[PDB]
């Protein structure tokens, strides 16, 4: 057929209902994963990744060829369904830092691939791979020049809920201090560092502010009931 | 439906979720724009307040809350130097936790307006614009703008701090102070 | 005179100018005992203004040392007051980064066991509203109260003749023996 949009829209719907029990061809299956590449829907490829066989081979092809492309999503979304957790994480690293440079993901979109980040990073050793996010996320709040000053520091926040969580955790606390002594590698200014601990604290101080009130408020309406 | 019912599924996660608490302060503004008045949800409805960077929203409402506790647009004059700022107490957000969270960001600055809202606190207001706010002239204008000769212990409570930046001032208004020439004043907004 | 002056000083009422003398004069033990003494109370708010002044003075006046030790002996004399937080802004420059961690995993560790408490209580709240209205829904139209063969009480006469106020655990009323009862 001299047409490869008509190509893939037969190899779509081919594929598409697993109720296939007889399957004998084999070109075909290689055919369609090469040609889904000149599928030009960011979007729609993700929602075809989410729900595929994910051959081994079939995922190093996937793989290298996400390499080329920019849809680091798609490749971190593929590394979680290799459960490579490092790998992942890296990814949705580089992912943040693309769209930091772009400037153009919203504050909403920034906070729901933070909180993305997180679950991942929770999902997974992962000491060290918090460590490592930790100490990017710094770098990233030193080199970006304040306007993300206020990402940076609910990103911080989150990473300090999520270590509060995970458990501090101890030694993992310790390791935040062994990032501390990273902090060293950084040397960065006391001035700077005073300020975020500030800020942090009074994040904290202010989220707990709302919880008595919140308490109270059930308690009244727990003896009202009683 | 109960309030405390909507109230319960909110809460819980206080993740950044500009979301969820914008319709948290959607639902309290409009439980507090006809009646309902308790005296813990209006607190809260500073609270949220200060956790989100918005500022319109709180100066709106002091611009249309009464001074006797009644949500209603148009500015109206106030029993200034009554009961209401001498005697009566009512009800409304507990000021001393609402200024200490105000204290905590740096929205302090327009706190001074928020502070006049605000009944009592006599000798709070000069430690305020004082020691906060700076502006030594201000402090001393204000003192000017006291209330009436019973109106002394802000006087022999700050008379060691005030006498420091500006003396001469200072003597004067100690000297038309203890002379006899407690007459009041008006209010507004090297030798 | 060092002590004169600050017994008078505290005779009369000028406890801020008092603790100023005694930080200059460096009498950091009597300046201790009279803010340990503080026997007025002022909502602690003087106290705590008192209690800053005071660690200030301490605070970057000779060598370190034992930075951590001494920090941590300042929190306990504090009795409560003066957090890390409030030292935080007076820390200045300086390599104790060990003590400042060690604070604030102590601080996220408290902050996270009153979270996880608050939250405890909410369920609990909930389940116990839960199971109030689940009981009070039961409880409607399942009364079920039965009349035993003739019946009667406080009035005397007969149960059936004028109403039949009835309460539980087996009393009868009148409607009128009762709001004769009340007046």
């Amino acid at each position: 057929v001299k047409n490869e949009e008509t190509q893939q829209k037969y190899l779509d719907k081919l594929f598409s209902t697993p109720n296939i029990n007889n399957k004998v061809d084999k070109r075909l299956r290689n055919l369609h994963i090469e040609l889904n590449c000149k599928y030009k829907s960011k979007r729609e490829m993700i929602l075809w990744l989410n729900g595929t066989v994910l051959s081994n081979a079939e995922s190093l092809q996937i793989l290298d060829l996400l390499n080329q492309d920019s849809n680091f999503e798609a490749a971190a979304i593929i590394h979680e369904r290799l459960e490579s957790f490092n790998l992942a994480v890296r990814d949705l690293l580089s992912f943040i830092e693309q769209c930091l440079n772009e400037g153009k993901t919203n504050i909403s979109t920034l906070l729901e691939s933070l909180r993305r980040a997180f679950d991942d990073c929770n999902s997974a050793e992962k000491k060290s791979c918090w460590i490592l996010l930790i100490t990017f996320l710094i770098t990233l709040y030193g080199k970006y020049p304040s306007e993300r000053k206020d990402l940076c520091n609910k990103l911080l926040q989150e990473a300090f809920l999520g270590l509060v969580r995970s458990k501090s955790g101890g030694e993992f606390w310790e390791i935040m201090s062994s990032v501390l002594e990273h902090q060293d590698v950084i040397l960065m200014k006391v001035q700077d560092l005073k300020q975020l601990l500030l800020n942090v604290f009074n994040t904290y101080k202010l989220e707990r502010s709302l919880s008595e009130l919140i308490q109270k408020i059930i308690e009244d309406s727990s003896q009202d009931l009683v | 439906v109960e309030t405390s019912e909507i109230i319960s599924k909110f809460g819980v996660k206080e993740v950044p979720d500009p979301e969820s608490m914008r319709n948290l302060a959607d639902y309290l503004w409009s439980l507090i724009k006809n009646s309902i008045s308790q005296r813990d949800h209006v607190t809260l409805l500073l609270i949220v307040l200060i956790k989100l960077k918005d500022v319109e929203g709180i100066d709106t409402f002091i611009q249309h809350f009464d001074r006797k506790g009644i949500w209603n647009e148009g500015v109206v004059m106030d029993d200034m130097d009554d009961v209401t700022f001498f005697y009566s107490d009512n009800d409304f957000f507990d000021l001393d936790l609402i200024l200490e969270l105000m204290k905590e960001s740096d929205f302090k600055r327009l706190s001074y307006r928020l502070a006049k809202k605000y009944s009592k606190d006599s000798l709070i207001i000069v430690d305020i614009l004082l020691n906060l706010l700076h502006n030594p002239v201000k402090a001393i204008k204000y003192i000017k703008s006291l209330p009436i000769d019973e109106t002394l212990r802000c006087l022999v409570t700050y008379s060691k701090k005030l006498l420091e930046e500006s003396p001469n001032e200072t003597n004067a208004l100690l000297i038309e102070v203890f002379t006899g020439k407690f007459k009041p004043s008006t209010f507004e907004v090297r030798t | 005179k060092t002590k004169t002056s600050i017994f008078l000083l505290t005779r009369l009422n000028l406890f801020e100018d008092a603790i100023d003398l005694a930080l200059k004069n460096n009498l950091i033990d009597d300046c201790k005992v009279i803010v340990n003494d503080e026997i007025l109370i002022e909502d602690y708010k003087l106290r705590k203004r008192l209690w800053l002044k005071i660690a200030k003075h301490l605070l970057l006046s000779m060598k370190d040392i034992d930075i951590k030790q001494l920090i941590r002996t300042i929190l306990n004399d504090s009795n409560e007051i003066l957090t890390i937080k409030d030292l935080l802004p007076f820390f200045n420059e300086y390599t104790t980064i060990a003590n400042l961690k060690e604070e604030l995993i102590k601080f996220l560790e408290n902050h996270n066991m009153k979270m996880n408490e608050i939250s405890e209580d909410i369920i609990n709240s909930k389940n116990l509203k839960v199971e109030i209205n689940t009981e009070i829904s039961k409880f409607n139209e399942i009364y079920r109260i039965l009349e035993p063969g003739k019946s009667c009480d406080e009035c005397g006469k007969f149960l059936q003749i004028k109403k039949f106020i009835v309460f539980p655990c087996g009393h009868c009323f009148h409607w009128n023996c009762i709001i004769r009862v009340i007046l």
